[PDB]
């Protein structure tokens, strides 16, 4: 899953 | 409105307190309640409440995905009948997830975003939008799927149109819409072209524009370029 | 009765997949609707009723250890007066807590625990009826409080009389009263030394059992014997 | 903290 903030 | 009778202080600290001890829920119950005060929100506040939501949403989006695998494995031939359990219990993990999307979309509605004129508060908003109609995208299934991909979207767009014209190309908000806006291509438009390439502009034109910075906001903005190159190769 | 609607074994099919998803809080509402039910409990179901309950009590445990810590520290000489927020959220975090431990209690009591003629199960929920009379001592400060140990105290001891007459010093439940017997003693009675003899003894005799056991019950003895070690080490 | 089962 790839990142997001 | 139980919060109703608490005092705005009083929440904005006790969410610091929740977030302390790691009771998420109450952090985020505390900062629907100052939201609901009517006054515009700082940017220690405003980030109080993307931390509280987005620890929420994110142990729902997890769950979802565990009990998601599960149902699908349950529908694979040879996977032997075990009745409507399954799916009940995706259901309502689903129905408690919308449910967050739902009340974070209307404190934006009502009325964070029409209120918000500076462009550190107005991007920070819009791509919170586009983050939870994301994160409702990502359990459509029905008639409507095609709209709420759309209403993300759209807030994205909008509020990288704010970010291009009203920020530095480091800006860690501008670098963290860009990020999730990349991310929304990749997972839910269908767009891994479009994806790769946002990610990869915005991190060659911050980089570009580092030597601008502070020791403390470099590291900031370094910080999310990190991550924008992580997803690169994850992608490539 | 939220689940009075939902069969027996669709409770427990749920149960295990909120335990699957990291939903204690659903798989304790669900366990608690398959007691309600009224018949007794297999081993795997006292297991995933004992498992939920455990992880909801114990993230509110740790909450409240750090709420409470934060309290301690604003009480000290020369701390500023921030006003009454933090006893407010300490008490809300705590009873809370308090009302997860009387639920589980009144599970204990009605009916599980008189229900309970075999030792397995009669020990095992001996043990969390002084489990959870040991997490409502943990909290307590008023006229009460020596009732309240004394309940775990003679929860633990009922349970204790029965494991030394009827299960071998190896068995797994024996071994699990045993260990959080001797904490209550250590954290909770001001009673180190029978801690630590407890603890000790505990060790020895089931270290003497080891060699009547097969490879697999090998292994869940001496899982629970290196805690007993690993709480000596930390007390000597 | 002490272990406990
Ligand atoms: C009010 C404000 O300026 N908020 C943004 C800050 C920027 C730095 N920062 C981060 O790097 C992390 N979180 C986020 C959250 C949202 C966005 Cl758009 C970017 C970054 C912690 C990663 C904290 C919030
Ligand atoms: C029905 C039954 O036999 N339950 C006990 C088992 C024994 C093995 N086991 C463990 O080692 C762990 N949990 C516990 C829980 C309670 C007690 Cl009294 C001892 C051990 C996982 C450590 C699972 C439950
Ligand atoms: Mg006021
Ligand atoms: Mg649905
Ligand atoms: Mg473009
Ligand atoms: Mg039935
Ligand atoms: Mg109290
Ligand atoms: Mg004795």
């Amino acid at each position: 899953f790839p990142a997001t903030v | 409105g139980a919060m109703g009778s608490m005092e705005r202080a009083s929440l904005i600290q006790k969410a610091k307190l929740a977030e302390q001890a790691e009771r998420y829920e109450d952090m985020a119950a505390f900062m629907k309640g100052a939201v609901e005060k009517g006054e515009e929100l700082s940017c220690e506040e405003r980030n109080l409440l993307s931390v509280a939501y987005k620890n929420v949403v994110g142990g729902q989006r997890a769950a979802w995905r565990v009990l998601s695998s599960i149902e699908q494995k349950s529908n694979e031939e040879g996977s032997e009948e075990k009745g409507p359990e399954v799916r009940e219990y995706r259901e309502k993990v689903e129905t408690e997830l919308q449910g967050v999307c739902d009340t974070v979309l209307g404190l934006l509605d009502s009325h964070l975003i029409k209120e918000a004129g500076d462009a550190e508060s107005r991007v920070f908003y819009l791509k919170m939008k586009g983050d939870y109609y994301r994160y409702l995208a990502e359990v459509a299934t029905g008639d409507d799927k095609k709209r709420i991909i759309d209403s993300a979207r759209s807030a994205y767009q909008e509020a990288m149109d704010i970010s291009k014209k009203e920020m530095p190309p480091t800006n860690p908000i501008r670098l963290g819409l860009a990020l999730n806006f990349s991310v929304f291509h990749y997972e839910i438009a269908n767009s891994p072209e479009e994806a790769i390439s946002l990610a990869k502009t915005t991190f060659d034109e911050a980089m570009a524009d580092l030597h601008t910075l502070s020791e403390d906001s470099y590291k900031d903005s370094t910080l999310i370029m990190q991550l924008l190159r992580d997803n690169l190769t994850l992608w490539t």
